[PDB]
């Protein structure tokens, strides 16, 4: 691709990415003082395992679906074949969600936006996955340090989802050109504006994957335990890209 | 299989 059709690229990611986010950042960043109490967190620590894992599914579950819908938005996306596009969400709706994730965390206090306040990682402790939840916490934390702009991640994430080398495309070559296309898009941007210090500070090529499949194998623990409560009470999009339907 | 994500897809 030319210059200004680079330049055409980078505007439309941003935008395609302000237009798929729940919450705006403002409506994020204005709620940083409401915080749960330490009732309120005890609260959260005594539901069941199977209450929480419920209610954290459904969240993840409509985080998924505005990734499924700003993948939808991305140039090149939608001119893929069906396999190709399943392909891409599958292995990396979870990865954008975990980096999307950063804009919801406060790394002044260590704490995540969850149900309507924040709080930090002891609220998950009913789950029964501390070493993933921690992970997580940890990664959010890593990316709050770079100081990203809305911007910076969407180019990003743009590139998280699309991945030519994802197993399972038939139309690589394809894959190829859009990626390098976003590359180009998103290292003209970080020149642009004098960030390109942050690509050495990038996660590195490993992390992400890691934590996707602590999420699979932790999923499949409390499958074993509570496999009623995946069938009857889960959403069907969850089950699709985790439990394979 | 697949239902959700081909749906979802397929709604324009
Ligand atoms: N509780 C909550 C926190 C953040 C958001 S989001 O609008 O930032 N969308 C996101 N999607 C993935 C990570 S953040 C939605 C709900
Ligand atoms: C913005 O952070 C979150 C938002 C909503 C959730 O269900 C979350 N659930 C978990 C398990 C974690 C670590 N973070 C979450
Ligand atoms: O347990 C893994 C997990 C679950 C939920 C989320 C999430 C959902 N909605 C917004 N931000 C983050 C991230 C990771
Ligand atoms: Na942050």
């Amino acid at each position: 691709a030319s210059l200004t059709e680079i330049e055409h690229l980078v505007q439309s990611v941003c935008k395609s990415y302000r237009e798929t986010c729940q919450l705006r950042l403002e409506d994020l960043l204005r709620q940083r003082s409401n915080i749960f109490s330490r009732e309120e967190v005890t609260g959260y620590q005594r539901k069941s395992m199977w209450e929480m894992w419920e209610r954290c599914a459904h969240h993840l579950t409509e985080a998924i679906q505005y990734v499924v819908e700003f993948a939808k938005r991305l140039s090149g996306f939608m001119e893929l074949c069906q396999n190709d596009q399943i392909v891409l969400l599958k292995a990396g709706a979870m990865e954008v969600v975990l980096v999307r994730m950063c804009r919801a965390y406060n790394a002044d206090n260590r704490t995540v936006f969850f149900e309507g306040k924040y709080g930090g990682m002891e609220l998950f402790r009913a789950l029964g996955c501390s070493e993933l939840i921690s992970s997580i916490f940890d990664f959010s934390h890593s990316l709050s340090a770079l100081h990203f702009s809305e911007d910076e991640i969407a180019l990003y994430t743009a590139l998280v989802l699309i991945n030519a080398h994802r197993p399972g495309l038939q139309e690589k070559r394809k894959v190829e050109q859009l990626q390098y296309n976003l590359e180009l898009a998103f290292h003209h941007h970080l020149c642009k504006t004098h960030r390109q210090s942050i690509l050495a500070k990038l996660p590195p090529k490993g992390k992400l994957r890691s934590l996707c499949s602590q999420h699979v194998e932790r999923l499949q623990i409390f499958q074993h335990l509570h496999p009623i409560v995946v069938q009857a009470a889960f959403p069907p999009l969850y089950k699709e890209l985790f439990s394979g339907g | 299989k697949h239902k959700i994500l081909h749906r979802l897809l397929q709604d324009s």
